[PDB]
């Protein structure tokens, strides 16, 4: 419905709602696999369900941009997009698990 | 993770020529009070600095010349132990020197003032 | 009031002190430390095989969205085991913010390259290894950027002296520039500063 | 102890990287001589090579191997693409050196140095 | 009060001048050397000294905040004058 | 300036403008060169009670930066690092060039 | 001096053509002026 | 020694090397040459100029500040010399033209002026007098050039008795006359050889041998009332050195013989020019004459030096000779030239 | 070179005159001004800071005073801030009228570089009567300015920037609509907002992407949130609109100086601070404090508390940072300087993919690179 | 807030159109350049004739360096060291002893100009009021030496400047 999204190489989406839902579905599918006990997965998955409930419940597309507060419909679905590939790479990194080491006895301490 | 025994060596990596690695001895050092001032914050640390090496005068304008370039590298470690790894991981010779701390005194006002002792002032 | 004070902030010092818990909870795995400094400044201490895991997240998480880097440096503290300390600061245009990570490593101990997360570290790791002799592991090209060609060693290192070992002049029985022993005809004058009465009693050491 | 391997697990797998990097620059000193238009022979760059080569030869530790040889590697490409100069290459020999003595008499009469 | 070496150098105010069998004397040949003539001992000398009649007199250099910081002189001992050490200024107390 | 009434006109003209408006060399509007003498203001520390260094020393008030978190030492909310920068307004003085 | 020039070519100098020892008839420096006419050239104040 | 003549540093460019020297005829090939070792180590260096003051800029880098100082002076003009030579403890003599002008002549340059820098500096009190003549310096010679080097090398001993008289052989290098002066014979078609070039021998020495030694002999404290000869380590027939020359040049190398009278003629010729001349007769008579042999004297060996080879210097000097064509060729790409050992 | 500022060695790999790729060769201006920073004090350390990026030099001076500041706890006057905020203007369009005109010459024009030069020499004469050099002043210090504007400057600077509007509009006559100007920059060094951000890019290359960014409304720092004015945004990302974005800056500048001469405050121009800021010359030849003090701040400096900072400003080329990091020392013991033509230099590269010699030449310009900031 | 530098669509009227395509044909903005060109060309110009005239120069400029004395002809200065001190460039070497008379005055100053960096920093440290950096701007030597100031240039520098640096310090010491 707009001309441009005032971004250069960022290009008007036409369906918004569609692929916000879908991706944010996609997100909440690739949750599930991270152990239910990780930090990240419950942060994550309620601002996903957050960000999903109000894009079902908003279909004017400027009033769901402004609950949103995340600029515009397609810097959203970018940071959606953002979101899944690093869901992904957590997938993969497992963060959840207990610190790799400790640093050596002195190694942040200043003035040294 | 690979395991290797040896005793860390980086001269060949830090770039110094040979005769700055091989013939040059290092003080570790806490630094003696200024006798100047009462003040002790400057016996914290310890320092690591070169021998000291030939100065001459130019012969114009009689300025201070030197051929030295670890004229002015001084290095601030916290620990004894701190500084002589890194002294022996860069391969400079190194004489270490231990701590100097004053030793606790017994100080008394009432002192001044004995019936039979010598410690009594005559003025104060 | 008090003309010649700073004023504070303790809305935005609560505000990173909660994005640090935050960050803290959801790594484990590498968030070693979280220090919010009193003029509002959130740094993060991680494990160093955590660069890319912890800049990704940074970067692309929706509640963080670090996607500038601002700059990517390093501090050479000789008297720590892992001398070298390498300093990412991070902008957030969503949120407003910065934040700072901080990892640590020697010379022998290669780090991460983040040009995979980040396209400024290209050069801002070149910069590093040229100064500091921090090798970068998966770096696309890894060489020189400020040093003359063939400099031998790294400047920044605090065992590096201040005119270098070597001098450029030009020999005209060769009719180029040679390069031989730095030989200074007034020698830099070393002065010493501090002043041995204590300044701050915030930060006194215990005695130890 | 258990420390992370840059390159090489092993001194043998250092040893083969190092006779790679030998290859290397052996095969490119007739190059070098023919485009700086140095007026040294293909003899006296190899022999300096060879020099530059044997000034490591007492480093016992992988990881000081694996910097020495990407250190190699990165200064054979700035002569390959010409980004060094004659002078640089020219630094290599130190023709405007004198000849500094060696020997204690010598040292004594010339001046304080160890 | 410039004055001239045995080897037809001029003197400094500092007292400098090149031996006769310095080699260093070749700089100046067909050139100069550049000597102030006015020396500041001999003028702060041809000063006078000022008498004032009170114990602690105090010199600013003269000007105010133009001058030397202000410092302030013991004028007590009667076989000499009192200095001041930033400017050179001598004071006394009326004798006799 | 000092120009001829022609080629003032032919200046304005030829440019679209009126230049002896806005001139680019200045003549006797600016500032003479020899002032009155001043006599700044002291400053708020300038008192000569209820003024100790003590009370106005902003350095003695800096701290070691506060340990949120040490490895070595309910639903909560996500949180951001900031609330989220709001949206820019255009400008009412001129929205477009 | 001409005060309805444009300023920096209000005040001008004609150098001599014999300063010292020297014929300065074509070879004129900006260092023969003054000190006292070098700041009032110079615009440092407003009287000569 | 004055507390200000002792040497300090390591022999850098900001060291002290207890040397103040006065370097005649600084200004040319050899001059250049010397200046540069001499600042190199750190030393006071005087340079006495009579030419235009652009013409001595190139040897400003040579020292440090304030180490090179440069005073006018006229060779006819024991106050100049006195002048520039009074606070020196070493005197170095490389003036010398290889013409005649309307002014000065081979004997001016090779007999008054080199005695009358003997003869002051033995007044001025000057410890150290170094004198450059040439190895062919025969009295009897065909060469006025070198009859007055011979006269001009006895009047030096008689009026400085302590001298060290180096008698060079034929230096090459970049700025030199001998390879350039081969070289530069290709653009009057052939090459004219007098008997073809079979009946000349010389061995050439290299300049920075020449300096080398020159400098050494300085510092050398047993060499004070000598005499040198620096030469090559080979000795080559003229043809054999020509040819080498051209086939290092990459030109085609066409040499035709040319009878002694007509090669005299050809260079009268030349020595017409107001200019630099391009030949002369003494240049004649001078290249078709062999170097002599004086095993005798002392040499480079004997000062230290390790004489350089023509064949590994050659390229410095002939490269710019060369063609686009044939400009990147490698040193090693031409045959070394037969040598007469 | 002469579109190659001077110190930049470019290696280029051409197809013809079709650009394959541009590799960067800098450290020519290298000079080691971070070691020897950490061989200074931080008095001693501010004309480093001057000589950085030499076209906003109190621009540098503002971020380095900022950062001292931020660390030793203490703040500015008012009259300081408002002195800073006002030749902050001004250094921006010294800044910006180097950049726009030497962009002109590099392309082929050269009249407005010589009428723009003119009114830079009057903003030089502004810096030569509140410091006494006309360039590197290291008038803006930590804890204030150096001394208090003169008893006619102010009247000067509004004369200036009365007529500085019509300067503005005679080079746009020459440039904004001339096809061959449109020719040269329209569609040149094209660059996304998201590569940009990715790149590190700040400044006008963010804002001619679109990006809506400014630190100067984002994170103000002294009086910025006191005045208004309005950033410019560019839509296609390329020359031609970076261009409109830094010629509208330069307006902008304008309505900034108006402010800031009307809203100029009376009072002291540095921290009254003796400790920090030196006294009087008046008092130091009067006070035996005030004699102690300039006594030690002239000599050792002032220990500043440790702790390490990141402060950056809105300098005209972008965002200028400093990492400060002290020991309790008077020393710094780290100071990381972050230029933001090191980022965009890095990304040139990228931006002149599918150019020719002469697009890159613009697109040089168009990123306004000074090698004092990249190299340091 | 935030402004369109470029966002307008041009009109698609006829005579829009028909204004549009007579700039393309007939070179409508070029020759508006060319006026303001030679607008320039018939304006003043706005060079000064050097040397004959100088730019403007304020009291508080930095030139070339100069030790000054009291009036009575004795010297300011008394090797207080403040400025080899806080010296950013080290270019300033100060050796002292007593004098004769026991004054505490400077054997050796030295000032490198090819070191100093012209900042105004040692005047500003000087509490004598001694060493100042005078109106002076054009000494430009011909040799690197003559640029290496030591004791007796730079009194002389204060001499022949006094009158002037006098009455700039005059000027400019309210506002210090
Ligand atoms: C030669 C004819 C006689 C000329 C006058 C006599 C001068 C002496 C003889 C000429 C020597 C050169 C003079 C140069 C300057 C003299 C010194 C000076 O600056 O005095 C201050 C004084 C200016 O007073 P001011 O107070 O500084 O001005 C007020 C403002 O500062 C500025 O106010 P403004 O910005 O409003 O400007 C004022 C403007 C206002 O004027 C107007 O409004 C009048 C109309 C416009 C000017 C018309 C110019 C000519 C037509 C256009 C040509 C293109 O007036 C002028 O510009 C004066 C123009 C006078 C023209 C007279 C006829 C000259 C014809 C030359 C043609 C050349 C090309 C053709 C081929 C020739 C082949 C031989 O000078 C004059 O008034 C004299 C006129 C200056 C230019 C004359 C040039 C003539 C040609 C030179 C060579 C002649 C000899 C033949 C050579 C043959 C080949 C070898
Ligand atoms: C080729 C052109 C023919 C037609 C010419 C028509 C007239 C030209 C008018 C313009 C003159 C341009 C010159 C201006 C400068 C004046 C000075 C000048 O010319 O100097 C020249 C040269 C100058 O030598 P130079 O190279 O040192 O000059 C450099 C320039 N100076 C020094 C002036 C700064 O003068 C001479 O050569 C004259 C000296 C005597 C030389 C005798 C040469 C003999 C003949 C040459 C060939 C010999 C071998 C033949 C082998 C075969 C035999 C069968
Ligand atoms: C056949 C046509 C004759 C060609 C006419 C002259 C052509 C131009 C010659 C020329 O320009 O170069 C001559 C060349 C230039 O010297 P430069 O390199 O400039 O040295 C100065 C360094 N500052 O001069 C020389 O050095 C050559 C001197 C050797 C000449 C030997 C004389 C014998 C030649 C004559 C043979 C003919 C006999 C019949
Ligand atoms: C009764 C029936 C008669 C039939 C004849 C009708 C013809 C009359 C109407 C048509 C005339 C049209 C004019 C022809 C010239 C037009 C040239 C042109 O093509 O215009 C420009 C091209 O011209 C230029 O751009 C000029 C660039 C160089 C300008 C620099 C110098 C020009 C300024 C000097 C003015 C010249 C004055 C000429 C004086 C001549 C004196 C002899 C268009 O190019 P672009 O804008 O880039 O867009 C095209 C693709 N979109
Ligand atoms: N190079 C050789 O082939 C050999 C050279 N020699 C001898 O070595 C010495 C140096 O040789 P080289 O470098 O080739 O010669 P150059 O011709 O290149 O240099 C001669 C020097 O002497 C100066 N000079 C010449 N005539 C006079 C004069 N009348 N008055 C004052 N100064 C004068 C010249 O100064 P300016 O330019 O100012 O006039 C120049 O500085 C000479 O004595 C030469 O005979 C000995 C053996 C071999
Ligand atoms: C060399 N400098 C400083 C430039 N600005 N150069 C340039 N070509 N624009
Ligand atoms: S102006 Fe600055 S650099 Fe020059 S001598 Fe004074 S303090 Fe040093
Ligand atoms: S600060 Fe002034 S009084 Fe002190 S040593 Fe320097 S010039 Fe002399
Ligand atoms: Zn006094």
């Amino acid at each position: 419905l707009k001309k441009t999204t005032g971004l250069v190489g960022l290009a008007v989406c036409e369906t918004p709602h569609e692929r916000l839902k879908i991706l944010y579905t996609k997100i909440l599918d690739v949750l599930g696999q991270i152990p239910k006990n990780a930090a990240y997965r419950k942060y994550t998955e309620q601002i996903t369900n957050e960000k999903l409930g109000m894009v079902k419940a908003e279909p004017d597309v400027k009033k769901l941009e402004e609950q949103l507060q995340g600029g515009q419909i397609e810097e959203v679905i970018l940071q959606a997009e953002n979101e899944l590939s690093l869901a992904r790479k957590m997938l993969r990194w497992k963060p959840w698990e207990p610190l790799v080491e400790e640093p050596p006895a002195n190694q942040w301490k200043w003035p040294i | 993770l690979i395991a290797v025994d040896e005793k860390l060596d980086i001269t060949t990596l830090t770039g110094v020529p040979e005769e700055h690695i091989k013939t040059r001895k290092v003080r570790i050092f806490v630094p003696a009070r200024n006798n100047m001032q009462s003040g002790v914050n400057n016996t914290k640390k310890w320092k690591m600095e070169f021998d000291t090496r030939e100065r001459w005068e130019n012969p114009l304008m009689g300025w201070s010349s030197t051929a030295d370039p670890l004229s002015n590298l001084v290095l601030t470690f916290s620990t004894k132990e701190d500084a002589v790894a890194f002294a022996e991981k860069n391969g400079w010779s190194f004489d270490v020197e231990e701590r100097k701390v004053p030793k606790p005194k017994s100080k008394s006002y009432g002192a001044n003032f004995s019936w039979n002792k010598r410690t009594r002032v005559s003025t104060k | 009031t008090r003309p010649t004070i700073r004023p504070r902030n303790d809305v935005v010092h609560k505000q990173l002190s909660a994005f640090g818990q935050y960050v803290a909870e959801i790594l484990p795995k590498y968030v070693q430390q979280v220090q919010v400094s009193c003029f509002n400044e959130l740094e993060i201490f991680i494990h160093p095989d955590g660069v890319i895991p912890v800049l990704t997240f940074l970067r692309d998480h929706t509640n963080a969205q670090f996607k500038s880097l601002a700059d990517l440096t390093a501090v050479d503290v000789p008297t720590r085991q892992n001398r070298f300390e390498i300093v990412y600061n991070l902008l957030s245009l969503r949120f407003n913010s910065r934040i700072r990570v901080k990892t640590y490593t020697d010379e022998l101990t290669p780090i991460e390259s983040s040009v995979t997360v980040y396209k400024a570290a290209n050069w801002y790791e070149r910069e590093i290894w040229d100064m500091f002799g921090v090798f970068f592991a998966n770096h696309p090209d890894l060489r020189r950027i400020l040093t003359d060609y063939g400099f031998e060693g790294h400047p920044f290192r605090k065992d590096f002296p201040l005119s270098g070992y070597v001098e450029l002049r030009y020999d005209d029985e060769v009719k180029r520039v040679v390069a031989e022993p730095v030989e200074l005809a007034q020698e830099f004058r070393k002065f010493d500063l501090n002043s041995p009465w204590e300044a701050f009693p915030a930060y006194r050491q215990p005695p130890e | 102890t258990s420390v992370k391997p840059i390159f090489s697990r092993d001194m043998n797998e250092a040893k083969r990287r190092v006779r790679e990097l030998y290859r290397a620059w052996y095969r490119e000193v007739p190059n070098t001589v023919h485009l700086f238009q140095l007026d040294i022979s293909v003899k006296q760059g190899r022999d300096k090579v060879r020099e530059m080569f044997m000034k490591n030869a007492h480093v016992t530790d992988p990881r000081v191997v694996d910097l020495l040889v990407i250190k190699g590697k990165m200064e054979l490409e700035e002569t390959i693409n010409v980004w060094k100069q004659r002078t640089h290459i020219m630094r290599f020999f130190h023709e405007t050196e004198a000849p500094r003595p060696t020997d204690f008499l010598s040292k004594f009469y010339v001046g304080h140095d160890p | 009060g410039v004055r001239t070496s045995p080897t037809g150098e001029k003197v400094t105010h500092t007292g400098q001048a090149y031996d006769d069998g310095d080699y260093r004397r070749v700089r100046f040949s067909d050139r100069q050397k550049e000597v102030n003539e006015n020396f500041a001992i001999d003028l702060i000398a041809e000063q006078p000294v000022s008498e004032v009649g009170s114990r602690v007199i105090s010199c600013d250099g003269g000007g105010g905040a133009l001058g030397h910081p202000r410092v302030y002189i013991n004028l007590d001992k009667e076989t000499k004058t009192g200095t001041c050490g930033y400017c050179g200024l001598q004071f006394r107390q009326p004798h006799h | 300036a000092s120009a001829t009434r022609v080629i003032q006109l032919l200046r304005n003209w030829a440019s679209g403008r009126d230049l002896q408006a806005k001139l680019q060399l200045r003549y006797q509007e600016i500032s003479k060169r020899t002032q009155p003498p001043p006599k700044l203001p002291v400053g708020p520390s300038h008192k000569l009670s209820n003024n100790y260094y003590c009370t106005r020393d902003g350095r003695r008030e800096a701290m070691p930066p506060s340990i949120v978190m040490s490895s070595q030492k309910t639903e909560k909310k996500a949180v951001t690092p900031a609330p989220p920068i709001k949206r820019w307004e255009l400008s009412k003085d001129q929205p477009y060039l | 001096e001409d005060n309805k020039q444009f300023f920096g070519r209000h005040r001008w100098v004609i150098y001599t053509t014999e300063m010292n020892g020297r014929d300065t008839f074509w070879d004129v420096d900006g260092s023969m002026v003054p000190p006292e006419w070098h700041r009032w050239l110079h615009c440092m104040t407003d009287d000569p | 020694l004055h507390h200000a003549l002792i040497p300090h540093g390591k022999g850098g460019r900001s060291s002290v090397s207890g040397i103040v020297a006065t370097v005649f005829g600084a200004t040319g090939f050899l001059g250049r040459y010397v200046v540069n070792h001499l600042g190199r180590m750190g030393s006071q260096v005087i340079v006495p100029y009579r030419c235009e003051p652009y013409d001595t800029m190139h040897l400003r880098p040579m020292g440090d500040l304030g180490q090179i100082i440069f005073m006018e002076w006229n060779g006819k003009d024991k106050d100049s010399i006195r002048k520039v030579v009074e606070h020196s403890n070493v005197v170095i003599n490389l003036v010398g033209r290889e013409w005649e002008t309307k002014n000065f002549d081979f004997e001016d340059v090779f007999v008054k002026i080199p005695h009358a820098i003997a003869q002051v500096s033995k007044e001025a009190g000057v410890e150290k007098l170094i004198h450059i003549s040439h190895l062919n310096a025969d009295i009897k010679s065909p060469s006025r050039y070198l009859r007055s080097k011979a006269v001009g090398e006895k009047e030096v001993r008689a009026a400085f008795p302590e001298a060290t008289i180096i008698k060079p052989s034929d230096i090459f290098g970049r700025e030199d006359r001998f390879l350039n002066y081969f070289a530069s014979m290709r653009w009057f078609g052939g090459v004219p050889l007098i008997s073809l070039g079979k009946e000349t021998v010389k061995q050439p020495v290299y300049i920075v041998d020449v300096s080398k030694g020159i400098i050494n002999a300085i510092k050398d404290p047993d060499a004070k009332g000598k005499t040198f000869a620096f030469v090559g380590p080979n000795r080559y027939l003229l043809f054999d050195l020509v040819q080498y020359i051209f086939a290092v040049a990459y030109r085609p190398f066409l040499p035709y013989p040319l009878p002694h009278f007509a090669y005299r003629w050809v260079g009268r010729l030349f020595e017409v020019s107001p200019f630099e001349p391009w030949t002369t007769r003494d240049k004649v008579e001078r290249v078709h004459m062999s170097d002599m042999t004086l095993p005798h004297l002392p040499g480079l060996e004997d000062l230290g030096i390790q004489a350089t080879p023509l064949e590994l210097k050659a390229i410095e000097v002939l490269r710019r000779h060369r063609t686009y064509r044939w400009l990147t060729s490698e040193m090693e790409d031409v045959k070394p030239a037969k040598t007469v050992n | 070179h002469p579109a190659a500022h001077g110190v930049l060695r470019l290696v280029m790999e051409l197809s013809g005159e079709m650009v394959r790729k541009c590799d960067p060769h800098i450290g020519l201006l290298h000079r080691g001004t971070e070691k020897l920073i950490e061989y200074k004090t931080y008095l001693q350390a501010l004309p480093y800071f001057d000589r950085l990026d030499y076209v906003s030099m109190m621009c540098n001076e503002q971020a380095y005073s900022l950062a001292v500041e931020k660390l030793l706890n203490i703040q500015p006057p008012p009259r300081a801030q408002w002195i800073r905020v006002l030749f902050g203007e001004i250094t921006r369009l010294l800044n910006h009228i180097m950049a726009v005109t030497t962009h002109a010459l590099d392309i082929g024009a050269m009249t407005p570089f010589f009428w723009m030069f003119e009114e830079r020499e009057k903003m030089f004469e502004f810096y030569e009567r509140v410091s006494g050099a006309r360039m590197h002043a290291a008038y803006i210090r930590p804890g204030g300015v150096h001394q208090d504007l003169p008893l006619g400057l102010l009247d000067d600077i509004y004369e200036f920037s009365k007529n500085f509007s019509f300067r503005i509009d005679e080079l746009e006559e020459m440039l904004t609509n001339n096809r061959i100007w449109r020719n040269r920059t329209v569609d040149i060094g094209v660059v996304t907002a998201e590569d940009a951000l990715n790149y590190g890019f700040s400044g006008v290359m963010l804002r001619g992407s679109g990006i809506q960014w400014d630190l100067r409304k984002t994170q103000p720092y002294d009086v910025y949130d006191q005045v208004e004015f309005d950033v410019p945004i560019g839509s296609r990302g390329d020359c031609y609109d970076r261009y409109l974005c830094r010629v509208e800056e330069m307006r902008q500048s304008l309505r900034i100086i108006s402010q800031c001469l009307n809203k100029m405050p009376p009072g002291e121009i540095k921290v009254d601070d003796a400790k920090v800021s030196p006294p009087k010359r008046a008092e130091m030849k009067t006070s035996m404090e005030s004699l102690i003090h300039h006594f030690k701040l002239y000599t050792e400096g002032y220990q500043v508390p440790p702790g390490a900072t990141y402060t950056a400003i809105e300098a005209p080329k972008g965002e200028f940072g400093v990492y400060l990091v002290s020991d309790g020392s008077s020393r710094p013991y780290r100071c990381k300087i972050k230029a933001p033509g090191f980022a965009h230099l890095a990304g040139l590269d990228k931006m002149s993919k599918g150019h020719m010699l002469a697009d890159v030449v613009a697109i040089i310009g168009t990123q306004d690179i000074v090698f004092g900031e990249v190299d340091r | 807030t935030y402004k369109f530098v470029n966002m307008r669509e041009p009109s698609m009227d006829m005579k829009s159109v028909t204004d549009r395509a007579a700039q393309t044909l007939l070179w409508t903005e070029l020759v508006r350049g060319l006026g303001m060109t030679l607008s320039y060309l018939f304006r003043e110009p706005a060079t000064i004739n050097y040397p004959f005239e100088k730019g403007p120069l304020s009291p508080r400029f930095r030139g070339e360096h100069a030790l000054r004395r009291y009036p009575s002809g004795e010297e300011r200065c008394i090797a207080c060291k403040l400025c080899e001190a806080v010296c950013p460039a080290q270019a300033i070497t100060i050796e002292a002893e007593p004098r004769a008379d026991g004054s505490r005055r400077t054997t050796r100053y030295d000032i490198d100009m090819t070191k100093c960096i012209y900042c105004g920093f040692c005047q500003e440290a000087c509490p004598v009021d001694a060493i100042v950096e005078g109106p002076n701007f054009e000494f430009s030597t011909e040799t690197h030496e003559e640029l290496l100031y030591n004791k007796e240039k730079l009194l002389n520098n204060g001499d022949k400047w006094e009158a002037e640096i006098a009455a700039n310090i005059q000027a400019d010491y309210l506002y210090r």
